[PDB]
């Protein structure tokens, strides 16, 4: 079964952190985690346009 | 997407005999996108469905 | 000739080894990581789905009396409900008016599609790890299928390596694992025979193909309504589709190390954690003696440019005197600093640079080529991009070398101190054994 | 910039300048089939609306 795929995000590098702009054409799913020892991870349905930090 | 079904035929009277019951029938497709109708570019993943044969 | 190195479990990290055998010139061993699975032993505890309950057309015993009788179908329940009096259709399909029982029964079933649609409950024990390493020395450029542990030898151009267990034990599983369909829950499931209706594991089976079918999903009969053939029942709905709504975040979401976990063989992929211990057994044809290698004498060695950053972000460059054109192999002896290049081309023009990464602000390290040896000193600075999409080429090993700037001052300011403090020393003994006569 | 406020810009109403800064990109279309797949932020006066 074909699903579309989501237009790529707006990156803003900072001081250890980015900033996204996220813009969603339906509710479409968001989560990171971190690569280290204590993953610090995240999920979150997402509806309309936010920014994330 | 609705909160009843109802199925009705048309009899040898050409009167409509009718049934409804309560079904909830909240669909959702596949994958991290609540998409509502295939695009013309995207990707694939496997579905299941119900074969006419 | 035996050689023992160790190289890290990162995938992507250029190791490099460097083997010195006297009467021949060195030779470096290029050797990387591709792609590493780590997969646990699971023994199958049951098989769970969705249920389906059974409900045939009641009997109605006009004029008479029915009983009920047991039987051995899962959470099986049946009842007779005492003065009844149908109205079935167009009709009253009795005769008598109270003297018409109704015989009632329902019992649970496994759903028709539970063999495409289940969870797994296993228990994960001590996990097998295996890699896939390439080697590139000399004129061989081999990748190889290995298992890591002491246990397995392959051979690359007749040298034959073995790849020892790695440092560490660590596992992202949990003793109890639940498999859904690509994703892996690290979930504490009810033993067999001991389900609870609505919770995961209401009804049980112990194989896909198994005919048990332990049930509890606590149906009840009730008495039906007056006038009317139907059998009412009430069950708490089914507890695998209240998983599949409430089963929390998958193992994949959350997994230490960046690790990958996949599909049927149940395993995680290219987790960056621990040391990969290394034996090797080269042939004597696999080296070069000294008599067909350039002889090269008075080795300098002065940076140009250094920033610590992820890439290779150095550059020196290197001077000597040599006798003939040819190609040495050079190496950096400390993981202060990693060299990109595993061979040099030698020309008598006595110039030859090379390129390196670092973490230090201010490294120091012995480089070599293929016979002598010098000694790098740099003062790097860092980066000013703050975000880079790919992963560092270096151990971070971020203390600076004595005699850089940081510590020739704190070696200043301790030896004034120092100074001053025997001063004082030196007084006082002085005064206290002039006035102890 | 593209989805914020002023990611397109003319120095007046009749111009003909048009600065754009959308992040229009292009892909390769599907096997078998005529179509021009493309990605771009979503306008930034409707944002901005
Ligand atoms: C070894 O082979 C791989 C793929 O065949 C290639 O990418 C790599 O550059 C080769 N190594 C050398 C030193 O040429």
């Amino acid at each position: 079964c074909r699903v579309p795929m989501a237009r790529e995000p707006t990156v803003i590098h900072g001081k250890r952190e980015v900033t996204l702009h996220l813009h969603p054409d339906h509710p479409t799913l968001f989560s990171y985690r971190t690569l280290g020892e204590d993953p610090q991870y995240h999920e979150e349905w997402v509806t309309a346009a936010v920014e994330r930090t | 997407p609705g909160e009843f079904l109802q199925v009705s035929i048309q009899d040898t009277r050409n009167a409509v005999r009718a049934c409804r019951i309560q079904y909830h029938h909240d669909p959702q497709p596949v994958g991290r996108e609540k998409f509502t109708i295939r695009p013309h570019y995207g990707k694939e993943i496997p579905c299941t469905t119900y074969q006419q044969t | 000739y035996e050689h023992s190195t160790v190289m890290p479990n990162v995938v992507g990290f250029p190791y490099k080894a460097h083997i010195e055998r006297p009467g021949y010139s060195p030779l470096t061993l290029q050797m990387q990581v591709v792609e590493t699975s780590l997969e646990p032993t699971l023994n199958l505890e049951y098989i769970t789905c969705e249920y389906k309950t059974v409900v045939p057309s009641p009997y109605v015993k006009c004029c008479g009396a029915s009983e009920c009788s047991t039987k051995e179908k899962p959470d099986y329940q049946c009842k007779v409900y005492t003065g009844v009096y149908p109205f079935m259709w167009g009709g009253a399909y009795c005769f008598c008016d109270s003297e018409n029982t109704q015989l009632s029964e329902a019992y649970v079933d496994r759903s028709d599609v539970c063999r495409h649609d289940h969870a797994s409950a296993y228990k994960a024990h001590t996990a097998s790890l295996k890699a896939k390493v390439r080697v590139m020395y000399g004129n061989v450029n081999q990748t190889v299928d290995v298992y890591v542990n002491g246990d397995h030898a392959v051979t690359i151009g007749g040298t034959q390596f073995i790849f020892g267990p790695l440092s560490s034990a660590w596992t992202p599983f949990d003793n109890k694992i639940v498999v859904y369909k690509d994703e892996v829950f690290n979930q504490d499931f009810p033993p067999y025979g001991s389900g609870q209706p609505g919770r995961f594991g209401d009804i049980q089976s112990r194989t896909v193909e198994s005919n048990d079918l332990y049930a509890n999903t606590a149906l009840k009969l009730a008495r039906p309504s007056p006038g009317m053939v139907h059998v009412p029942y009430t069950q708490t709905p089914s507890g695998f589709k209240y998983w599949l709504k409430e089963k929390g975040t998958a193992l994949n979401t959350k997994a230490p190390f960046g690790c990958q976990i996949k599909t049927n063989p149940v395993r995680a992929m290219n987790c960056a954690v621990g040391n990969i211990p290394v034996s090797m057994n080269l042939p004597d044809s696999a080296f070069t003696r000294i008599v067909e290698a350039p002889t090269i004498i008075d080795l300098t060695c002065t940076v140009a440019t250094c920033t610590h950053s992820s890439d290779f972000g150095g550059v020196l460059t290197l001077t000597y005197k040599t006798d003939k054109n040819g190609d040495c192999s050079v190496h950096s002896h400390s993981n202060v600093a990693t060299l990109q290049e595993a061979t040099a081309k030698v020309k008598t023009a006595g110039k030859v640079t090379l390129h390196f990464s670092t973490a230090s602000a201010s490294p120091s390290f012995v480089v070599s080529l293929c016979s002598a040896r010098a000694t790098c000193s740099a003062s790097c600075e860092p980066p000013k991009d703050h975000i880079v999409p790919y992963a560092a080429s270096h151990s971070n090993v971020v203390f600076p070398d004595m005699s850089g700037t940081a510590l020739s001052w704190v070696q200043k300011i301790s030896g004034g101190l120092g100074a001053f403090a025997i001063g004082a020393i030196l007084v006082l003994v002085v005064v206290t054994c002039i006035g102890l006569r």
